[PDB]
């Protein structure tokens, strides 16, 4: 239901790999010095070039009430109010990996499908992220 | 180091991994002695042979 | 009727080869004509 | 060898393979005269009278 | 060995095309493919029924009737 | 880059022009 | 060929020249007045010659008249060919595409091909259905196979207009996708149009011959061709 | 079979709306797996099909005689001035649904061969039958009705 | 064509060719 | 020799009905209809038209085998909406859609004055 | 009207070329397969020989009389045979012709469709004749003759779609296009140094605004304006063709509205 | 029949047509193609050999061989390139087509996935759809060359729950192979979910194959100008090494290797350089290839073709060899009549510098014809005497 992360980004890079619908960007946090991320990007949805300021935000639910997957996605009704709503991009995945860089960084591993993202950062701002499912919304 | 062996142990663990959520931060309810006792009784239970005779 | 009216056939208890394709076969025999059986090599077609 | 080890068997047939990608696994497609030759004879009990009479 | 009714891609009627098919090469002196062009034949699906027919009924019309009457 | 069509029937009428 | 010295341009040439080609030509559509100019014209004139393989081992071949003959910027799509360096032959082929037989010529681009499938093909063409004579009406055989419509070859070799195979063709040209389409097509498996093969693509007659006799083992012992009754047989 | 050693029985049959087609309406006669292509290195089967569909388009008969100077950038550069793809592709649909495929398909005539082997020349059952008088065993031969 | 003694090309071969099949045929070994 | 005849692609035979309607265990409020002697071109149609309705979930369709001319549709609908409903409805708005189509084309070939 | 948007471009006596516009894709390709599949036709369905002394084989030319196009204007009024309750055919289910060829000439006398006489009561209707395209007045090329040889036989020409037999089928070839710029990505473009120049532009690319290829992927727009050019074979009109599809269609889909409300009453 | 599972026992679906008909992933253990192959069927005639064929013989019960404790049924050929295609990156699957995917699995618990992609479009990745025919509770963990718990390449595998979490499906996941998806849902799941879980995968891969299309052409052959311009230079490179080492071993300054002649030394030296070449033109071609070049495709997949179809129909055929070595001198010190006498060069001796795309020269033709003829002798005479040592 409510954020469990939430920052803002600068895109260092943009490597287009082998894709042609999928970027994987690097980008480091603006407000933290040593949380940053690395984030593949259906670019042709959602263009992404260096030095963007992204808001990034992950969240457990989308629904602006709070939380009581298993119960089968519908297509959004007219009048449907989320999360989404405020942002650009919205995409759905599973946590599959919880690291820790060091004696303070930890890296949080996400798939949205195949589209991954390493999240890393000190853990009094990613201690929300827990093994389940997470949507991430981003931003420009 | 790798050779044809009956049980893929490696799988059975992640499979317990993953129908207990294994969380990898709490620490474990296992007692060191009951882990050694364990793997040695699973030891003798690993029959091939029934029989109850020094040869077999 | 055209490929069985130009075909040969070598009967074969020797220690040569005659089964596979010789040098000297060239433009004499077709080098890619012959049974994928028990006649490979010895059937040729002119 | 021609007569014991081997021989030729009744209730058997042959026919040219093809791919069925809407198949299972385990289940073969059998033409429908191939079917209406070959027999199973299956001995009538209460719970298939209905059944081998409306066969019959 | 006779000219097909139609064509086997697209079924186009391309048997009542043969016989003016051969008048546009020998008495127009045209080639084959402004032949087939001019006949109405644009896809090489139908051009290909023409200008590979093998007209196999001439042979076959050369040997006397067997039943004359 | 060579003309990969059997064209026969106009070297024929060629031939024939030069006779 | 006969490749002799040629004084008269310094280098080796083919014996064989335009003229000899102009006449062959003018007797070849002749037989579609002049003085007959056959393939005896050309051995009589030791123009061509008859080479055995142990008359192949003494002599040099050049495999091209215009390539390898004369002394000497290239395409890249044309395939690598060496001129072998060398000015010393005494024969030319007169094609190299003759080295093949006569199922083998059938192939189209058999050069283009590995050669165990260029073997393949010379089985089974023999398999394949066509028009075997024209006369087939009129022939009792056992068993023949006659396409409704053969079609000549759209990609057809030159050697194949010497096999007739033009005039008696043994095949149809499809129109082929190569494609996954459905999943039917796995494993060698085709998936063929079937409003196509209503309009008689493929299809073909078939003609099967029964031969009987009435044979006389002896005096009484004789066969009749007769309808029987199920009464007295 | 094709002219190239291209063996193989028809695993389906579809009509000519279930058939993908071209943009000008074309279906093929016949669909042929890729797979069969890379393994057995048969280049010429898709030359064939290049240069029969110039020749289909110009209606010039296609030269595929073997130690020729003909190239397929030759047959390329001709089919690309007939207005096609010089490579053969061609933007097919999907039959079902009308929808484009993503994959372009590679498209022409080639010349292909009906060989003798029918199935119901080789379609064979026997539930029972006549015996051997010998061996008592089931006799020979599809056409005893044999085992 | 002009020059009688010009030399041959390979495509002049197949009139060549031509004529062997005219004179031999496919089957001359066996009637030979 | 084994061949079917073909007018059974398109005729229904002897104690065959043309739909055949039964309830779905795996989601509430979803059906599975079965077209007999229909293929692809009705049921790409009416997936299509379901899927513009907005109170439907879930539509779609597929055809077993090829060999057989029959195809499932399931249609899962929202609650207090029957899927047989959703069925009529994008029925009838084919039906409209393709009556103001053939108006259309009449009206435009009755343009054209070079046929 | 509201709906589906029809402009012809180009119209001729065996070619429609227009341009659907304001409908999905799924009722352009089902009015594609309808008009390739469904529509009712007349054609020859039994051949009786009564004499063959062609070089042709009797089922040969039962398999070409098939095939020959016949008029089916009036196909509607027309019956099925097996919804009649004749015996084997009559006026009401069939339509039956004749042709008798005899090689009278020296030369070789060509058997035409134009040879094939209506001996049946076609009760008015506007079936069974033979379609003539070419400018010599004769038909499709049936059969050779040479001088003694004779051809008697009698069809029996009844009406069917091509579902049954593709010699029911009166669309020919359909071109059928949409999005000629690939501005919805439907297809991922194979080329060797650009996809561009390698791949020659449809002439439908006139007909919609090229790409400004700095714009986004419109991933909200769907597939519309269709260009379609439906070919007779002759049996009936081109525009016909077309017309008949969406009835048949629109047939097709009010028979499952039947069928529903048939059995939502038990 | 060479093995047991040449011989297994199926359950009957009749069919309104004239030829047997089969999944494709079992024709891998009956060695069966469909170029005309014809099979055998035999009916039990009592409860109790029904019973035993179905409870010993069974196709699921054989997945897994014996022979070589590894799966011997597995995805192939359209299912195996399309499930290498269906489960790359960029493959983004719209509602309409996902909601038909979802329908095609039989035991699908008719739940629509929330999708990879909500805003602004709902996109499903095929990853995200395979893995509805994947049942849960499977793991799988693969890690290829560079294969981190990030995959750039998108290579290995990752399998938690069930849900596909990276790598592209391929040979390595769902062929028949020791470790893969196969055997892991065999060995937890059963036989019977195993072949649930063959006829999911091959229904959902061939519904996408059919509505995404695969294709391929001469075009796929066709290595661009600087590529052929360095395959080129290759071989004329190593031809220039080759004549060197001929020049060295005319002038007697080549030194014999050790349990060797000086001629032996030689040919091996030779036929060790144009091996090179033919592989360093190959790699030069396939590195060349896009990733949108088919045959690239299918060898990636692993369904068809390898490394060495793509070197000799694009760069390459090379030295053809007969007995292991090259063309012998049939003729009197040379291999044809076309050549000099005692000519050892690359052209004279049969290496094929043609591809299959370029055609070859009539020598080359010759020499190949020889190579085919040689493995064509070679088969039937190891088939015969395998046949043998089997009895
Ligand atoms: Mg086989
Ligand atoms: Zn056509
Ligand atoms: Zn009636």
């Amino acid at each position: 239901s409510n954020t469990l992360f939430d920052d803002i980004f600068q895109v260092s890079e943009v490597d287009p790999g082998r894709y042609n619908k999928v970027c994987r960007i690097e980008a480091a946090s603006t407000t933290q010095d040593q949380c940053k991320l690395t984030l593949d990007i259906n670019v042709e949805l959602f263009p992404v070039a260096a030095q963007d300021s992204l808001t990034v935000t992950i969240a457990s639910s989308l629904n602006l009430e709070d939380t009581p997957a298993t119960r089968s996605w519908r297509p959004p009704q007219a009048g449907d109010r989320s999360l989404a709503d405020d942002y650009d991009y919205v995409m759905y995945g599973t946590a599959y990996k919880f690291e820790e860089v060091s004696k303070d960084l930890i890296a949080v591993y996400y798939s949205f499908g195949g589209l991954l993202m390493r999240l890393e950062g000190n853990y009094r701002n990613l201690n929300n992220l827990k093994q389940e499912n997470a949507y991430l919304l981003i931003r420009r | 180091a790798n050779w044809p062996l009956p049980v893929n142990i490696r799988r059975i663990i992640q499979n317990a991994q993953q129908t207990f959520h294994i969380d990898h931060t709490k620490p474990s309810d296992l007692t060191i002695k009951d882990i050694v006792l364990g793997v040695k009784d699973l030891q003798e239970n690993l029959l091939v042979l029934r029989g109850k005779n020094e040869i077999i | 009727t055209l490929s069985h009216l130009r075909r040969t056939n070598t009967p074969i208890g020797k220690l040569a080869k005659p089964r596979q394709l010789h040098n000297t076969h060239w433009g004499l025999v077709c080098p890619a004509e012959t049974p994928e059986g028990q006649a490979c090599g010895l059937v040729k077609n002119l | 060898r021609g007569n014991l080890m081997g021989k030729r068997v009744d209730f058997s047939a042959r026919t040219v393979i093809s791919g069925d990608p809407n198949l299972e696994l385990d289940q073969v497609g059998v033409p429908k005269s191939i079917a209406k030759t070959l027999t199973y004879p299956e001995v009538v009990t209460p719970y298939n009278i209905d059944r081998l009479t409306q066969l019959v | 060995m006779i000219v097909p009714v139609r064509c086997f891609s697209c079924g186009k009627v391309v048997g009542d095309k043969w016989e003016s098919y051969l008048n546009l090469l020998q008495e127009d002196e045209l080639d084959e493919g402004t032949a087939l062009s001019r006949l109405g034949l644009k896809r090489y699906c139908c051009r290909r029924m023409i200008l590979t027919h093998v007209d196999l009924i001439e042979k076959f019309l050369r040997y006397n009737p067997l039943e004359k009457r | 880059n060579a003309s990969p069509f059997i064209k026969r029937d106009r070297m024929r009428r060629n031939f024939l022009r030069m006779r | 060929f006969i490749v002799e010295d040629d004084e008269s341009l310094g280098h080796k040439e083919l014996k064989v020249r335009k003229g000899h080609i102009a006449k062959l030509m003018a007797t070849e559509y002749q037989d579609i007045d002049v003085e007959e100019y056959t393939w005896s014209s050309l051995l009589n004139e030791g123009l061509v010659e008859y080479i055995d393989a142990e008359e192949e081992e003494s002599i040099l071949i050049a495999m091209q008249p215009e390539d390898l003959e004369p002394a000497e910027d290239v395409d890249p799509a044309k395939r690598i060919r060496v001129s072998h360096h060398a000015t010393t032959f005494t024969h030319c082929e007169i094609h190299p595409s003759m080295i093949l037989g006569v199922a083998a010529s059938i192939i189209p681009f058999p050069d283009h091909n590995q050669s165990p499938r260029n073997t393949y093909q010379s089985a089974m063409g023999k398999q394949a259905m066509g028009v075997f004579l024209t006369n087939y009406n009129v022939r009792m055989d056992t068993m023949a196979n006659i396409l409704y419509y053969p079609q000549k070859p759209l990609g057809t070799t030159r050697a194949m207009e010497y096999l007739k195979f033009r005039e008696l063709p043994a095949g149809q040209n499809a129109i082929v996708a190569i494609a996954c389409y459905s999943g039917y097509n796995q494993e060698d498996s085709m998936i063929m149009n079937q409003s196509s093969i209503d309009r008689g693509l493929f299809r073909s007659l078939f003609f099967r011959s029964y031969m009987d006799q009435e044979k006389k083992y002896g005096m009484s012992i004789t066969e009749t061709f007769e309808k029987p009754q199920r009464t007295n047989t | 079979a094709s002219r190239h050693g291209q063996k193989g029985t028809i695993g389906i049959t579809y009509r000519r709306e279930d058939m993908p087609f071209t943009a000008e309406g074309i279906v093929p006669d016949l669909i042929i797996n890729p797979h069969a292509i890379p393994s057995r290195m048969t280049v010429a089967h898709l030359i064939e099909c290049l240069l029969s569909k110039v020749a289909a388009l110009s209606g010039n008969e296609g030269d595929a005689s073997p130690f020729t100077d003909i190239t397929v950038e030759g047959i390329s550069k001709l089919l690309r001035e007939h207005g096609y793809q010089s490579r053969g592709f061609e933007v097919m649909y999907n039959g079902h649904t009308g929808k484009k495929l993503m994959a372009q398909i590679f498209f022409g005539p080639t010349y292909y061969q009906r060989l003798r082997h029918m199935v119901d020349d080789k379609i064979h059952a026997r539930a029972r039958g006549p015996m051997q008088v010998l061996t008592r065993q089931p006799v020979e031969g599809r056409s005893r009705d044999g085992g | 064509f002009e020059d009688e003694s010009a030399p041959i090309t390979a495509e002049d071969s197949w009139a060549v060719i031509s004529a062997f099949f005219r004179e031999k045929g496919l089957v001359s070994q066996q009637l030979d | 020799m084994n061949a079917p005849d073909r007018f059974e692609l398109f005729l229904l035979g002897e104690g065959e009905s043309k739909l055949k309607i039964d309830p779905d265990t795996k989601a509430p409020n979803a059906v599975v209809i079965t077209f007999e002697k229909e293929d692809h071109t009705l049921g790409n149609l009416i997936r299509a038209e379901l899927l513009n309705d907005r109170k439907v979930l879930f539509a779609a369709y597929k055809v077993e085998h090829p060999f057989f001319a029959r195809f499932k549709l399931r249609i899962q609908t929202t609650e207090g909406y029957d899927p047989k409903d959703a069925l009529k409805n994008a029925c009838n708005s084919i039906i409209n859609k393709l009556g103001a189509l053939k108006t259309n084309f009449e009206t435009e070939w009755n343009l054209q004055t070079l046929a | 009207s509201e709906g589906p948007q029809v402009k012809i471009r180009e119209a001729s006596k065996d070619n429609v070329d227009f341009i659907l516009s304001n409908v999905d894709l799924a009722m352009a390709n089902s009015l594609r397969r309808v008009m390739i599949a469904e529509i009712p036709t007349l054609a020859i369905d039994s051949v009786e020989v009564e004499t063959n002394t062609t070089v042709l084989a009797d089922e040969f030319i039962a398999h070409r009389l098939g095939l020959i196009p016949l008029q089916s204007m009036d196909i509607e009024q027309l019956e099925y045979s097996r919804d009649c309750f004749c015996e084997d055919h009559c006026d009401k289910c069939s339509v039956v012709l004749t042709l008798q060829a005899f090689g009278e000439s020296e030369s070789t006398t060509n058997v035409y469709s134009k040879d094939l006489v209506i001996v049946s009561n076609l009760m008015g209707r506007n079936i069974g004749h033979p379609i003539i395209q070419d400018k010599e007045g004769n038909g499709v090329l049936i059969c050779k003759l040479r001088k003694g040889q004779e051809l008697k036989l009698t069809c029996v020409a009844k009406k069917g779609i091509a579902k049954e037999h593709a010699k029911w089928g009166p669309a020919a070839a359909i071109e059928f296009e949409y999005d000629p710029w690939n501005k919805l990505k439907h297809t991922d473009y194979w080329y060797e140094q650009d996809s561009a120049k390698e791949w020659p532009q449809s002439k439908n690319c006139e007909y919609e605004d090229p790409p400004n290829e700095g714009d986004p992927f419109d991933y909200k727009a769907q597939a519309d304006t269709f260009y379609m050019n439906v070919e007779s074979v002759g049996s009936i009109p081109v525009d016909q063709v077309v017309v008949r599809g969406i009835d048949t269609l629109q047939k097709k889909v009010a028979s499952i509205l039947l069928a529903l409300t048939q059995m939502d009453q038990d | 029949s060479l093995h047991k599972m040449s011989m297994m026992a199926h359950r009957v679906k009749v069919i309104p047509y004239s030829t047997f008909r089969l999944n494709l992933s079992v024709t891998s253990p009956y060695n069966a193609d469909f170029d005309g192959d014809e099979m055998n069927l035999h009916v039990p005639q009592s409860e109790e050999t029904r019973a035993e064929l179905s409870q010993l013989c069974a196709v699921p019960l054989q997945i897994v061989s014996p022979q070589s404790n590894k799966p011997c049924m597995g995805i192939v050929q359209d299912t195996l390139c399309g499930i290498r295609k269906l489960t790359l990156r960029d493959t983004f699957i719209e509602l309409d087509q996902v909601l038909n995917m979802l329908y095609w699995v039989p035991d699908w618990d008719g739940v629509i996935p929330t999708p990879a992609i909500i805003k602004p479009k709902p996109l499903w990745s095929g990853k995200q759809i395979l893995s509805v025919a994947i049942p849960n509770g499977i793991h799988l963990q693969r890690f290829d060359e560079g294969t981190t718990l990030l995959s750039p390449k998108d290579n290995g595998m990752l399998i938690i729950d069930g849900q596909i979490i990276f790598g592209v499906v391929e040979k390595k996941t769902v062929g028949s192979s020791n470790g893969g998806l196969i055997h892991v849902v065999t060995r937890e799941k059963g036989p019977q979910v195993c072949a649930k879980l063959f006829g999911n995968i091959q229904k959902v891969v061939n519904f996408w194959l059919l509505h995404n299309g695969f294709s391929t052409g001469i075009g796929d052959t066709i290595a661009d100008g600087p590529t052929m311009r360095e395959i080129t230079e290759t071989i004329a490179e190593a031809k220039k090494k080759v004549l060197d080492v001929t020049k060295e071993a005319q002038a007697n300054l080549l030194t014999a290797k050790h349990g060797m002649t000086l001629r032996e030394s030689f040919e091996d030296n030779v036929v060790r350089f144009l091996n090179e070449a033919r592989d360093k033109a190959g790699r030069l071609a396939e590195v060349n290839l896009k990733d949108l070049n088919n045959v690239k495709q299918m060898v990636m997949a692993g369904s068809k073709g390898s490394f060495i179809n793509i070197a000799q129909m694009s760069a390459c055929v090379g030295q053809q060899s007969v007995e292991g070595k090259r063309i012998a001198f049939g003729f009197v010190d040379r291999t044809l009549p076309h050549f000099s006498k005692d000519d050892y060069s690359p052209e004279s001796k049969g290496f094929v510098e043609n591809s299959y795309l370029r055609g070859l020269t009539p020598q080359e033709f010759f020499f190949h014809a020889m190579g085919g003829r040689e493995g064509l002798i070679d088969t039937a005479v190891k088939t015969a005497e395998t046949g043998y040592i089997q009895r």
